[PDB]
DNA sequence: CGGAAGAGATTCAGAG
RNA sequence: UCCGCGGCGCG
DNA sequence: CTCTGAATCTCTTCCGACGCGCCGCG
């Protein structure tokens, strides 16, 4: 390597070929001389034991250095190790026409399609640039094509969206776990500086948007083409190899809209009509002289596939609120009606895509599919479900079922102040009864809460579901569960002590209200407890991955 | 009471518990340790002379010739700090020692020396650390932090578990010297004493113990008791007392007086013990079978020819008993033979021994230190003595026996570093005591083991390391020493110290590169704990105990602060009022209390002794006189915490404060949140950038003052005055008539900082708070630096936020952003590059730097000088021409260059502009060698530099010579005193009045000089700055001048930008919003942020809520402060509002008041609070929800602070009442631009034909294997063909496909992988035969 | 350095 | 002037 | 007595996710 001046740090093969070559001048020179037998043996050693080293280094003792401090460099470490020849530069190697981002949602594209920032492409895709400059002759030499791409002049841009028009591309996530990971797109020219996704695939890249950055790569040749439009694409990967069960589920927003979507308080205005069909529900919605969810009487006409490969029509005067027959209005024709009657939770959508897919073959489930994000993500904005201080209402009994807990903790201690009792039948007691009072506070918010919205229901009086922003966020499915209400609201269970035991003194406090420095000293022990925990098994994890597909 | 520099604007502040001691020091580590490092402390006492009296006297062995010591001298740097950091040295300092040398007469050792020599000698130069506790090595700034590593001491672990799995625990020992080889004791399942050496094969004990010079009835004498019989002719009588009876069964009828009390084979409790001891006898008798198996303690010898009747370590048996009965001897002195309280593994375990002479035991140990080597006595005693008792190779720090002493339950504090014989047999003692189930093991993670250092003791040891090194030249040297013929240094080379402490300040492991982006991460990159480095684990040898937290960090080591991922909790970080304990362990504070009133008084505390005594929970009721209102109270205890009665407890934590780190302090509402996600948030918010303009956050803890003030990254008053001047640049102060020294005290200048690169590439920049001729106070700040405004941090900045999912542009976390805050250009923020240009004296020409280029347009030269160089301001883009500089490519063959050729084409090198990047020439920086031309721009550069240099002491000394000139007109007052000519005549020209008194002349001559002298100071400082810009500079061999220019660019938010707040909310910008399509208010008024409410449920962190109502209130008043004062009413409307304002709390310490302030004050205090109302809230005694609930009442907001809403779009209302408020929003510094990157076709490597990486060369990306196998899982096959043969590794196949691309025709050839060639050949090049075959 | 593994020296170990 | 080590950070 | 042998303890070796960015020193 040429380095400043007449200075080269050359490699350390270099420094034990000349080693070797000046060790074996030497004993060849002195072999004429008819040197006395102790030196020869001697130098033969010496000899021997660089040409072991040259080998390979390190299975000897005081393990030849190289330059300062290290061990030096071998033909042994050239072909082994994780630095090594194979694992560099054969089973991975580094590859042109590529590049890299960050990553944006856009939520107004298609499954099929993906953005792409503007500059990207202009340098992606400059041989074709070139093979189309020739096509129309505008220009003569490699030179005047070049000339014109860095000008950047506007009678490029044409040629430039013409040849993206359905030629695609591939994207890549640099954890990459399992087959879902690579998947290809119909790229779209965008403006901007960063990577748009469509939403729904996402989580099977389970790449939040906390800052992940992806990977293009660019097929060139007919059969690149050909191969990727099959196989590569994201429309025809829909059940995951693991499991029958789909992986363009929702996640987080749109489940949310349409939760809210289909919910009825019983009395609202607009209450108490008929309609014959969605489209005047939907017009009466954007006139605002109806609720958006009220039990009215509505016609609507479903199809059904008894015979076999023909649909056949019946109407009917079903009784439902609005928000289900506006949601009804875009359904596709094979599913029956009936398919829409619950309250669509996590699961019950989940079974809505499988069966559409089941019934109604391929593409119809994908457009479907589009269409209810698009819905979703309009009433999502449209409802405006907040989050407020006062949602989180802490029931009152548990103050004096707290009372009650170290009264009974004051009398087992009493007793065991008596030689009553021993310190583990006390130990396992006194956890018994805390968990007890646990059982019974979380209960009793559970209770308070999850109905606690009351009407007079068009005269006296009637108890119906609640409408908390934390409970329909929660029973939604979208995120979290009961245990995080349970947190949050009431109390914060127990934790243990970091060798596994259980601290006698449960955490009797709650996130609304203050917290006190020792049992946050003790959410700090788990939590260090849990990341350690995650940090130190994502190495075996992928360690065992490499080995078993290896393996077979 | 307050200053006037605290009047520029109150905080609001609430909390309860009243504090009593203020935050110390926030670099009481670095500073102390360094202060303590160099400093005239007589008897060392942990300091440099404590190294060199080490190290010191050397004396010739037997040649009669010392070397003694007298004492060192440090003289001043020869650079400054600033211009230092500029050109490219370390900032250090010479060292100056004498040395005393003297030669002994050769006819007597003690007789008097011939001759006394003393000179000063000079070596090396150490680096100094600067107010700020940095470090300058080359031209940059590093620091080093503190190691964390375990005490030397003992240890005695389990290891229960692996070894054996079906079975019991283990034991071992542990010695750790503080500079010597490791010495280990552990057991084995067949239960045998055994020692290991510095991890070497395994032996047992009994090899040491002769070795040590012991018999072995010595070492069992030592190891156990005496158990006697005698030689006795009914039966042979012996002697018991019961306490060697605790706990057996009967084996013997139990009878003594010709009584038994019980028979043989029950067992014998407690009863039968006492009823023994009713008059105890011992002497008794047994039959004479128990003594079968038990075994003789002496060693009884014939008398007839001196045989050996039994040695130690042999049972018995009866013709042994027959045949000592017939010599008569009746003593017989026995072994113990204990099973549950003196485990006999003494026995078996010299049983086992291999050997049995001391010499047989130096050649063993001998041989098992060295392999393969002839044994030799004297080689084998000088290595055992070069182990435990050559103090030189081997030593304990004074802290090592200090733990030794107390570990052993001893009462010595002061002895010798070195080990000795009876501290090894206690060692054994308590080892074999802890084996026999009683006592007890020690943790690890207990912080009483637990050792710090700091920057003063790992460099004296490695400069004491260079001594040593020297030390041994020097007397190899000295061996041949003659009489008297050369002065005492021709011996000594400064060469190997000076390199010692130059690579460990440059290589190691614990000085690590500073990032320098805001104060936070200043303060916080010090005040870090590490335990890795030399001496302790590595990344990867840590399990789980280090991992975790103990319970003893609370106080002392933050919990909540580490950075996660590759490395948790091996970075911890150190408290806030946390200190440093004189040996080296780590303290906390604690509130004395007495029987029922705590005190004002405070004691620190060490980790071990904590346990003896009971702490009670810092946020209790204490009451007005120091009482506690209840009669019981928790109470954390040496274990765990438990509820404990009025008189328990005798000490008191100082505050909430002390739990956490300072990053940690900062997070308002840190209670309300769960642990990780405020890990999160403080490692994000140590990652800030400052912006434009800093403006305080809204939502504050108090603890921005301290650190703003204590992180010196900004201008302090160091005496209170009067401001005479201001300016950008400049700051003039008077001082008051109190503080000026009585001898010509003068004034003092405060130089600014400008626009200069930092470490990050970031703007550091100093801009004035203060306005013209104010009364300044002493110790308060002047000059507002980066993220720093009136004195107070400030990293983010305020925005208006609302809480909604909106058309799906916040998905999952991405921050949708208003056109609004780009408009008002509130995230603009500035990057520094810096371009390096060298300039090499090479063969075929050297290189020219002249602004002729071929091959090139005249558009370069339109924006360069003749030099070359580019003109300051110029808005060059990515891929221009910088700076010009161009390498070249008898009497018959020489002239051929014009016969046949034309000229010598000289190739251009020119630097140019990174692609991509934008910018303007800010500064150009040109260095020289020493003896070079310099070209045209470069002489100017110097001019410019040099009259600024000139006029800045001019004006220096204009205000310095006017302190003289006062005293001119003081004694001269009456006089002529001249109408006109008062002024023409200047302050300092009177000596010349016309005519001048015979004595007002004197002390006019007599000051005339030291004019002169001050004019002599003036020339000697221009003479010294002219030389140092007139004097070349030393650099690498072959370079001869070098060019650093600078670019400015101006950094914008576009789309992909990382948002951050203080509750862990991550997010990326997705799409910018024109205003008209924002949600608005009734009011009128936009709203700029919108976030997904979706992350409260998922990760628990309610904090961020809280704040939000906050921002509200905190507005709430400013705006309707703002309301009233667009209008001029009367001072009083205000003053009662204000005054109600910083009342209205629940019962808070501030208690402030508005009557005794003037009018002005509160006039000026109001415009401050243009926006709105700072707030401050203590970490854990904060705003519960009823005193925000009532405080949004004095505003005009709704109580549940739910406000209704107007659609941007479709504009209509909302059926859900939605969340707004205020939040604290900072930027991180990772954008866009810098990480957005393709390639097409660019270069390639040497060694293989493979593209390169990196973004910083123009390379592409990895095809990672774990993508591969991915890609066979779907049917594809020709692209895992095309892509990593075609495209990557082919030569041929790649030019045909890009000269087949071109027309169209997409196809792919096979070719042939050349890597894979590479591959055959290394195999082919040993013994291995390897290649293809038939076709 | 934890753990596995595997080869190798050792060391009883009943059959003699 | 583009190879190698160490450290920090990000996912 | 001498095995053969069947464990048994000793000693050595091989290994421990991926991808990128930044900075420093030979
Ligand atoms: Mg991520």
């Amino acid at each position: 390597v040429p380095l400043d001046g007449g200075r080269f740090a050359t490699s350390d093969l270099n420094d034990l070929y000349r080693r070797v070559i000046n060790r074996n001048n030497r004993l060849k020179r002195l072999l004429d001389l008819a040197a006395p037998d102790i030196i020869v043996r001697n130098e033969k050693r010496m000899l021997q034991e660089a040409v072991d080293a040259l080998l390979d280094n390190g299975r000897r003792g005081r393990a030849i250095t190289g330059s300062n401090k290290r061990p030096l460099k071998s033909l042994a470490d050239m072909i082994k190790g994780k630095q090594g020849r194979f694992r560099q530069n054969l089973l991975g190697k580094r590859v042109d026409y590529s590049g890299r981002s960050v990553i944006t949602v856009g939520p107004y594209l298609r499954l099929h399609q993906c953005g792409l920032p503007k500059k990207m492409a202009l340098e992606l895709f400059k041989p074709f640039i070139y093979g189309k400059l020739e096509l129309r002759g505008l220009a003569t030499t490699i030179k005047a094509a070049k000339k014109m791409v860095e000008r950047e002049e506007a009678v490029v841009w044409d040629i430039l969206d013409e040849v993206i028009r359905e030629h695609p591309v591939l994207l890549n996530r640099a954890p990459t776990l399992h087959r879902l990971g690579i998947q290809a797109f119909e790229p779209v020219l965008i403006e901007g500086k960063a990577i748009q996704l469509h939403p729904l695939v996402c989580a099977a890249y389970n790449a939040d948007f906390d800052g992940d950055q992806m990977a293009v790569h660019v097929p060139l040749t007919l059969e690149a083409q050909l191969e990727a439009r099959a196989l590569m694409m994201s429309t025809n990967n829909i059940l995951s190899p693991a499991n029958g069960e789909p992986i363009i589920v929702p996640s987080q927003d749109v489940v949310l809209g349409l939760y809210y979507m289909t919910r009825d308080c019983v009395n609202a205005k607009g209450e108490g009509m008929v309609l014959t069909g969605p489209k005047e529900a939907e017009r009466l919605y954007r006139s605002g002289l109806a609720s958006l969810h009220a039990r009215v009487k509505v016609r609507i006409t479903e199809y059904e596939k008894d015979a076999n490969g023909e649909l056949v029509a019946k109407t009917s005067l079903k009784d439902t609120t609005v928000g289900r027959a506006i949601l009804w209005m875009i359904v596709p024709k094979g599913l029956p009606y009936s398919i829409v009657n619950q309250a669509l939770g996590k699961k019950a959508i989940s079974k809505m895509l499988n069966t559409c897919y089941r019934i109604l073959g391929l593409k119809p489930t994908v457009i479907f599919a589009d269409q209810i994000m698009y819905t979703g993500f309009a009433y999502a904005a449209r409802s405006g479900a907040s989050v407020g201080i006062d949602d989180m209402v802490i029931p009152e009994k548990k103050h004096e079922i707290i009372s009650e807990a170290e009264a009974e903790v004051a009398e087992i201690q009493e007793q065991f102040q008596s030689g009553l009792v021993t310190a583990g039948e006390r130990y396992n007691k006194v956890i018994d009864i805390w968990a007890a009072a646990n059982d019974r506070v979380s209960k009793a918010m559970m209770d308070n809460l999850q109905t606690e919205t009351v009407i007079n229901r068009d005269g006296q009086e009637e108890k119906q579901v609640s409408f908390n922003s934390i409970y329909m966020m929660a029973d939604s499915g979208a995120r979290g569960s009961a245990a995080q209400i349970r947190q949050l609201a009431g109390m914060r269970g127990l934790m243990a002590k970091p060798d596994g035991s259980i601290i006698e003194t449960p955490i009797t406090a709650n996130f609304r209200e203050g917290l006190n420095v020792l049992q946050y000293f003790i959410s700090t022990h788990g939590a260090r407890k849990g990341l350690a925990d995650t940090a130190l098994k994502t190495a075996n994890s992928g360690y065992l991955t490499r080995r078993l597909v290896d393996v077979a | 009471v307050y200053s006037y520099t605290e009047k520029k604007r109150i905080r609001k502040d609430f909390g309860k518990r009243p504090q009593v001691l203020d935050v110390p020091y926030l670099l009481s580590i670095q500073l102390d340790s360094f202060q303590k490092f160099i400093e005239q402390d007589p008897e060392g006492q942990y300091g440099l002379e404590a190294a060199f009296r080490s190290v010191f006297p050397i004396q010739s062995y037997s040649g009669n010739s010392e070397l003694q010591y007298v004492s060192y001298r440090l003289g001043e740097p020869v650079f400054d700090v600033q211009e230092c950091q500029i050109r490219g040295v370390t900032y250090s300092a010479p060292l100056r020692v004498k040395l005393r040398l003297v030669i002994y007469e050769r006819e007597a050792p003690e007789g008097t020396v011939k001759d006394i020599k003393e000179q000063e000698v000079y070596m090396g130069e150490i680096p100094l650390m600067t107010d700020n506790g940095t470090f300058v090595i080359n031209g940059t700034e590093r620091v080093i932090v503190s190691q964390l590593h375990r005490s030397p001491g003992v240890f005695f672990d389990s290891d229960k578990g692996k070894t054996h799995s079906s079975g019991k625990v283990l034991y071992n020992a542990r010695i750790i010297p503080y500079r010597g080889s490791w010495l280990d004791f552990e057991f084995d399942p067949k239960d045998n004493l055994f020692v290991r050496i510095d991890r070497r094969r395994k032996l047992p004990a009994t090899i040491i113990l002769r070795a040590l010079n012991y018999t072995t009835e010595q070492i069992l004498d030592l190891f156990f008791e005496k158990v006697i019989f005698e030689i006795r002719d009914n039966k042979l009588q012996m002697e018991l007392v019961p306490e060697r009876l605790r706990g057996e069964t009967a084996s013997f009828d139990i009878e003594a007086n010709g009584k038994v009390y019980v028979e043989k084979g029950r067992r014998i409790t407690a009863r039968h013990i006492r009823q023994l001891e009713k008059d105890d006898v011992k002497l008794i008798e047994v039959p004479v079978e128990y003594i079968a198996g038990k075994v003789v303690a002496k060693d009884y010898i014939d008398e007839s020819t001196g045989e050996l009747i039994c040695a130690a370590n042999m049972e018995l048996s009866l013709d042994l008993l027959a045949k000592l009965s017939q010599s008569g001897h009746k003593r017989i002195e026995t072994l113990f033979t204990n099973d549950l309280d003196h485990g006999p593994y003494i026995s078996e375990t010299l049983r086992v021994d291999p050997t049995n002479d001391r010499l047989s035991a130096l050649v063993e140990i001998y041989r098992m230190m060295r392999p393969g080597e002839p044994p030799t006595r004297e080689a084998a005693e000088s290595l055992f003595e070069n182990l435990f008792f050559s103090e030189d190779r081997y030593d304990l720090s004074a802290v090592g026996r200090m733990k030794f002493n107390r570990s052993l339950l001893r009462e010595e504090i002061e002895g010798s570093g070195i080990l000795s014989k009876d501290d090894i047999i206690d060692v054994m003692k308590k080892l074999i005591d802890i084996r026999n189930g009683k006592g007890e093991v020690d943790d690890i993670d207990h912080l009483g083991n637990r050792r710090i250092r700091s920057v003063g003791e790992m460099a004296e040891n490695q400069f004491r390391v260079g001594l040593v090194r020297v030390e041994r030249a020097v007397k190899e040297r000295l061996s041949l020493g003659d009489l008297d013929t050369l002065m005492p240094q021709d011996m000594i080379n400064a060469k190997p110290i000076s390199a010692a402490v130059k690579e460990f300040f440059g290589s190691s492991q614990l000085s690590q590169f500073m990032d320098q982006n805001n104060p936070l991460s200043e303060i916080t990159h010090k005040r870090r704990i590490s335990a890795l480095g030399p001496g302790g684990l590595t990344r990867e040898r840590a399990g789980f105990e280090v991992r975790d937290v103990h319970p003893t960090h609370y106080g002392r080591v933050c919990p909540i602060e580490t950075p996660e991922g590759p490395n948790i909790g091996l970075i911890n970080s150190l408290s806030v009022y946390a200190q440093t304990n004189e040996y080296g362990f780590l303290e906390t504070p604690y509130r004395k209390v007495t029987d029922g009133v705590v005190t004002d008084e405070i004691h620190y505390l060490s980790a071990i002794e904590e346990g003896n005594y009971v702490i009670a929970q810092a946020n209790s009721n204490l009451d007005e006189e120091g009482h506690f209102v209840e009669d019981l109270v928790t109470c954390r205890s040496k274990g765990e915490s438990s509820l404990f009665s009025r008189d328990q407890v005798d000490y008191m934590d100082v505050s909430t404060q002390q739990v956490v780190s300072v990053g940690a302090s900062l997070i308002p509402f840190l209670e309300h949140d769960d642990a990780n996600r405020a890990l999160m948030g403080a490692n994000m918010q140590r990652q800030a950038v400052p912006t434009l303009r800093a403006d305080k956050p809204l939502v504050g803890t108090g603890m921005e003052r301290a650190v703003a003030v204590d992180s010196g990254v900004t201008a302090v008053a160091k005496r209170g005055g009067v401001v005479q001047y201001v300016d950008a640049s400049r700051i003039v102060i008077k001082v008051n008539e109190d503080e000026m020294y009585p001898g010509e005290a003068g004034i003092d200048i405060y130089n600014l900082t400008k626009y200069t690169r930092s470490n990050q590439n970031t703007c550091i920049n100093q801009m004035p708070c203060v306005s013209l001729g104010e009364p300044v106070e002493r110790g308060d700040v002047l000059a507002d630096g980066p993220s720093t405004d009136l004195g107070e941090l400030a990293l983010g900045q305020n925005m208006r936020v609302a809480f909604m999912p909106w058309n799906g542009y916040n998905f999952e976390d991405s921050i949708l952003v208003s056109e609004r805050v780009v408009q008002e250009d509130r995230f603009t923020t500035i990057h520094i590059q810096e371009l390096a240009c060298v300039s090499r004296d090479t063969k075929l020409g050297p290189e020219e730097i002249t602004a002729d280029i071929p091959n090139v347009g005249e558009a370069a030269l339109s924006k360069l000088d003749e030099s070359g160089i580019v003109y300051i301001g110029a808005e060059v883009t990515g891929g221009d021409i910088l700076v010009g500089k161009v390498t070249p490519k008898p009497e018959e063959k020489l002239l051929r260059a014009i016969f046949g050729e034309k000229a010598s084409d000289v190739k251009d090198s020119s630097l140019r502009v990174p692609n991509g990047v934008s910018g303007t020439v800010i500064d150009v920086q040109v260095f020289t060698r020493d003896g070079v031309e310099k070209d045209k721009r470069a002489l100017e550069i110097e001019e410019m530099q040099l009259k600024q240099a000139k006029k800045d002491l001019s004006e220096e000394l204009q205000i310095l010579e006017a302190g003289l000139f006062s005293r001119i007109r003081a004694v001269l007052v009456a006089g002529g005193v001249e109408a006109e000519k008062l002024d023409k005549l200047p302050r300092d020209r009177w000596l010349e009045l016309g005519l001048t008194d015979e004595e007002k002349q004197n002390q006019l001559e007599q000051l005339a000089e030291q004019y002169d002298e001050l004019k002599h100071e003036f020339e000697k400082k221009l003479e010294a700055k002219r030389r140092k810009i007139t004097q070349g500079d030393d650099l690498a061999p072959g370079v001869l001048k070098i060019v650093k220019v600078y670019l400015a660019v101006k950094r914008r938010i576009q789309p992909g930008d990382k948002m951050a707040g203080r509750h862990g909310n991550k997010g990326v910008i997705s799409k910018i919003n024109p205003i008209e399509d924002m949600p608005y208010d009734e009011n009128g008024t936009p709203v700029d942020i919108v976030l997904n409410p979706l992350g409260v449920p998922s990760r628990m962190n309610i904090g961020q809520i809280l704040e939000t109502h906050l921002g509200m209130a905190a507005k709430g008043i400013g705006d309707k402060i703002n309301a009233m004062l667009k209008q001029q009413q009367e001072v009083a409307k205000l003053r009662e509002f204000i005054q109600r304002a910083y009342d209205l709390g629940a019962d808070v310490r501030q208690k402030v008041d508005l009557s005794t302030f003037s009018d002005e004050e509160v006039m000026r205090l109001a415009e401050n609070l243009r926006k709105g109302m700072p707030i401050a809230t203590p970490v854990f005694d904060g705003a519960k929800e009823a005193e925000i609930k009532e405080l949004l009442k004095l505003g005009d907001l709704p109580t549940s602070g739910q406000i209704r809403l107007y659609d941007g779009r479709t504009g209509e209302q909302f059926e859900r009442p939605v969340t707004v408020g205020y939040m604290y929003m900072l930027k991180l510094n990772h954008l866009v631009d810098d990480k957005m990157h393709a390639r097409s076709t660019g270069s390639y490597s040497l060694v293989t034909q493979q593209p390169l990486g990196g973004k910083a060369q123009f390379g592409g990306q990895r095809f990672g294997e774990m993508e591969v196998w991915a890609l066979e899982a779907y049917g594809a096959a020709y692209t895992l063909q095309e892509m990593l043969t075609v495209k990557s590794d082919d030569v041929n196949g790649r030019t045909k496909m890009y000269k087949n691309i071109v027309d169209g025709n997409h196809q792919m050839e096979p070719g042939m992988p050349e890597s894979f060639n590479v591959l055959l050949k290394e195999i082919r090049s040993l013994g291995i035969n390897i290649e293809l075959e038939d076709e």
